[PDB]
RNA sequence: AUGAUGAGGUUAAUAGGUUCGAGGUGGAAGCAUGGUGACAUGUGGAGCUGACGAAUACUAAUCGAUCGAAGACUUAAU
RNA sequence: GACAAUGGUAGGAGAGCGUUCUAAGGGCGUUGAAGCAUGAUCGUAAGGACAUGUGGAGCGCUUAGAAGUGAGAAUGCCGGUGUGAGUAGCGAAAGACGGGUGAGAAUCCCGUCCACCGAUUGACUAAGGUUUCCAGAGGAAGGCUCGUCCGCUCUGGGUUAGU
RNA sequence: ACCGAUAGUGAACCAGUACCGUGAGGGAAAGGUGAAAAGCACCCCGGAAGGGGAGUGAAAUAGAACCUGAAACCGUGUGCU
RNA sequence: GAUUAAGUUAUUAAGGGCGCACGGUGGAUGCCUUGGCACUAGAAGCCAAUGAAGGACGUUACUAACGACGAUAUGCUUUGGG
């Protein structure tokens, strides 16, 4: 099984809107002026 | 004005760039510093390089004031693709592309 | 499984080096095409 | 129960991971391996506040065969450091020897990473 | 599968540990005894015990961020 | 000024457009040629100008001459670049942690433990290979990941026979 | 009234060469900064690669993968939708 | 009360489409010529045991490659040119 047709400009396209990383949660990090995860250890 | 950085030729293909260049784009100088030191994609690391030069020549070259400054625009482009193969079974090759991309990042603040 | 070729110094030099040419009118020949083509390598 | 391999693997890796936190006392690693093995050390270290020579053997049934874990001049063995100054150290304690810290993603595998340590 | 769904997130029993249990195994180790011994008996339904039941904040669910209303028009009726 | 005729495949016939070169004539051009790009411009067609941008040398017009004179299709040839798709694959197998190094470490070094082969995954050598051996540096590329490492890169150096 | 870098020799470039075959044999791709190397001192980010200034230059939006730089193709911004 | 009722309409863009603007890749197009191609006219038509054709290996201060040259080696003598 291949594909039959190609594919266009724009089905590819909309087949792509969900395929993104999205912004990690984030927390203003110990009083350090770091940035850390959320839940995850300040650093020192 | 509003300043500039780009890393040309970078072994990293455009397609995975653009994904963390599409969480930094638009944001304040700080949120994006610090979205690209949390993501945990490949790209980070060098579009935190090239985002941090060009703040620096940002401020050394225009005397910005390195707070007040947003990514005004960021992308990459495709860049010259080396052009590698592997073997495959029953002695054919196949074709592999080892794509590189120009990151582009610019800096800016009250445009005029 | 074993593949057809399996070098031989001692082989390979017979039948295919200067001398083993020369020794007939037809490796003359030979080495007459080859030098007339200009090979940088000539026989073994 | 979790997994990484197989089920003699799992164990020795298990073995390996509660010996060596007890050497050095705390270590780095995945959160899943934190999270299995917090559950063994801190048998382990029930067995030492134990004390009785049934709970001793049984201790030595899981962990790992040797240290130096010498410190100021030669000494313990992991095992006696279990029945010694660990097992001493926490004998007033509740339950819980051991906590899991989250260190975020490491770089090559891209897996989570995490300090446990015991106190 | 992932996500989705549900139980919880300190004013907390959500998982781990800890203490009891249930069920499973069948009599731990050390010792004492009887044997020339292999072994047997006692201590003692012993010891061990994933997922199942409870109790307990001892470890961890930290600080925090983002998303989300101010209600169009006409006509009829109060 | 009338009045007729003007669908069309194989095909016959006719008039023309454009490309290269030549000849003669006449012209443009660093005050910016060709090419390229955009435009809402012109002729019945092939097509022709004009303006602005780019570009930084060469070009048109007229009459005639001659042709490697016009492309969308040949599972045509070459080059590039897509689709498939962040898909398949990443080549049999046990690793864990501590301590180093480093710009950066699942992957390098050291250590401890654990594990695997053990008529062999050990030892010596024939073919064949022909510097891959060594040491100190290095990390673009090769390495199916990573790389501070390498059978990779640079520099230097290594094979000693009367029996 | 021959070619002008897929053309003209296979070869405008150290071609009968990379490479391919036991061998006879087969047999490529690859021309162009500028007038002048004046080839970007110096400062800034970065381990470097790369890049922003400052400079050379008529021009580097001529920077070495360097004249022009079409199309496929890849991206950012958006007016109408 | 915009309350009640009935009816009619809009805004949304995760993403997509057309138009445009700015880029990137790529190396067509133009311009160019170091090289070819087909002929003209004239010289020339053989070299070798006095060891050729073509090689191999060497020679430069530093030397990997081509060319030159050869243990007198990146050249020696000699006569003319300059
Ligand atoms: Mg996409
Ligand atoms: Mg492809
Ligand atoms: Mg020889
Ligand atoms: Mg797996
Ligand atoms: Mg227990
Ligand atoms: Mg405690
Ligand atoms: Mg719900
Ligand atoms: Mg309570
Ligand atoms: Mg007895
Ligand atoms: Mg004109
Ligand atoms: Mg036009
Ligand atoms: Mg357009
Ligand atoms: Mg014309
Ligand atoms: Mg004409
Ligand atoms: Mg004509
Ligand atoms: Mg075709
Ligand atoms: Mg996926
Ligand atoms: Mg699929
Ligand atoms: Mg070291
Ligand atoms: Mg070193
Ligand atoms: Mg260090
Ligand atoms: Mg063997
Ligand atoms: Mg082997
Ligand atoms: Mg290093
Ligand atoms: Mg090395
Ligand atoms: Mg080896
Ligand atoms: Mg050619
Ligand atoms: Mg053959
Ligand atoms: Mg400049
Ligand atoms: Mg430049
Ligand atoms: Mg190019
Ligand atoms: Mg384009
Ligand atoms: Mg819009
Ligand atoms: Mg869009
Ligand atoms: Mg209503
Ligand atoms: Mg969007
Ligand atoms: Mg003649
Ligand atoms: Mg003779
Ligand atoms: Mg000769
Ligand atoms: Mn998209
Ligand atoms: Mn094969
Ligand atoms: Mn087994
Ligand atoms: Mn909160
Ligand atoms: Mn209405
Ligand atoms: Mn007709
Ligand atoms: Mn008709
Ligand atoms: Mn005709
Ligand atoms: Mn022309
Ligand atoms: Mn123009
Ligand atoms: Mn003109
Ligand atoms: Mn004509
Ligand atoms: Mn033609
Ligand atoms: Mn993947
Ligand atoms: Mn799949
Ligand atoms: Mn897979
Ligand atoms: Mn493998
Ligand atoms: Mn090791
Ligand atoms: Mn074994
Ligand atoms: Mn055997
Ligand atoms: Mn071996
Ligand atoms: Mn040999
Ligand atoms: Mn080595
Ligand atoms: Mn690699
Ligand atoms: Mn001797
Ligand atoms: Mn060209
Ligand atoms: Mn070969
Ligand atoms: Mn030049
Ligand atoms: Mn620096
Ligand atoms: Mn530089
Ligand atoms: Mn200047
Ligand atoms: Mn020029
Ligand atoms: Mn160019
Ligand atoms: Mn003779």
């Amino acid at each position: 099984a291949v594909p039959k047709r190609r594919t266009s400009k724009t089905r590819k396209n909309k087949r792509r809107t969900h395929f993104k990383i999205s912004v990690p949660g984030m927390t203003e990090c110990p009083n350090c002026g770091r940035e850390y995860k959320l839940s995850h250890r300040v650093c020192k | 004005m509003e300043a500039k950085a780009v890393a040309r030729t970078i072994r990293i293909a455009p397609r995975k760039v653009r994904l963390v260049l599409d969480l930094i784009r638009g944001k304040n100088a700080a949120e994006a510093i610090a979205i690209l030191k949390l993501t945990n994609k490949a790209s980070s690391p060098v579009i935190e390089k090239v985002l941090m030069s060009a703040l620096a020549n940002a401020e050394h070259n225009y005397d910005m004031n390195t707070d007040e400054l947003v990514v005004k625009e960021a992308y990459a482009n495709e860049g010259p693709t080396l052009k590698r193969f592997r073997p495959r079974a029953q002695g054919r090759a196949s074709a592999i592309n080892k794509r590189t991309s120009h990151i582009t990042i610019v800096v800016s603040d009250g445009k005029e | 499984v074993k593949r057809t070729y399996q070098p031989n110094k001692r082989k390979h030099s017979k039948v295919h080096g200067f001398r083993k040419r020369m020794s007939t009118k037809n490796g003359r020949k030979v080495l007459a095409r080859r030098r007339r083509k200009g090979r940088k390598v000539l026989s073994a | 129960r979790k997994l990484g391999r197989t089920s003699d693997q799992r164990k020795a890796m298990l073995r390996d991971l509660a010996t060596s936190l007890i050497i050095s006392e705390r270590i780095e690693t995945t959160e899943a391996r934190a999270k299995e093995v917090r559950s063994v050390v801190e048998k382990l270290i029930t067995l030492g506040k134990k004390g009785d020579l049934a709970s001793r053997r049984n201790a030595a049934k899981t962990l790992r065969n040797v240290e130096i874990l010498n410190e100021d001049e030669t000494t313990q063995t992991a095992l006696q450091k279990l029945f010694g100054e660990i097992a001493e150290r926490y004998t007033e304690r509740q339950g819980g020897y051991t906590r899991i810290l989250k260190q975020g993603p490491r770089r090559g595998d891209g897996a989570e990473s995490v300090i446990i340590e015991l106190v």
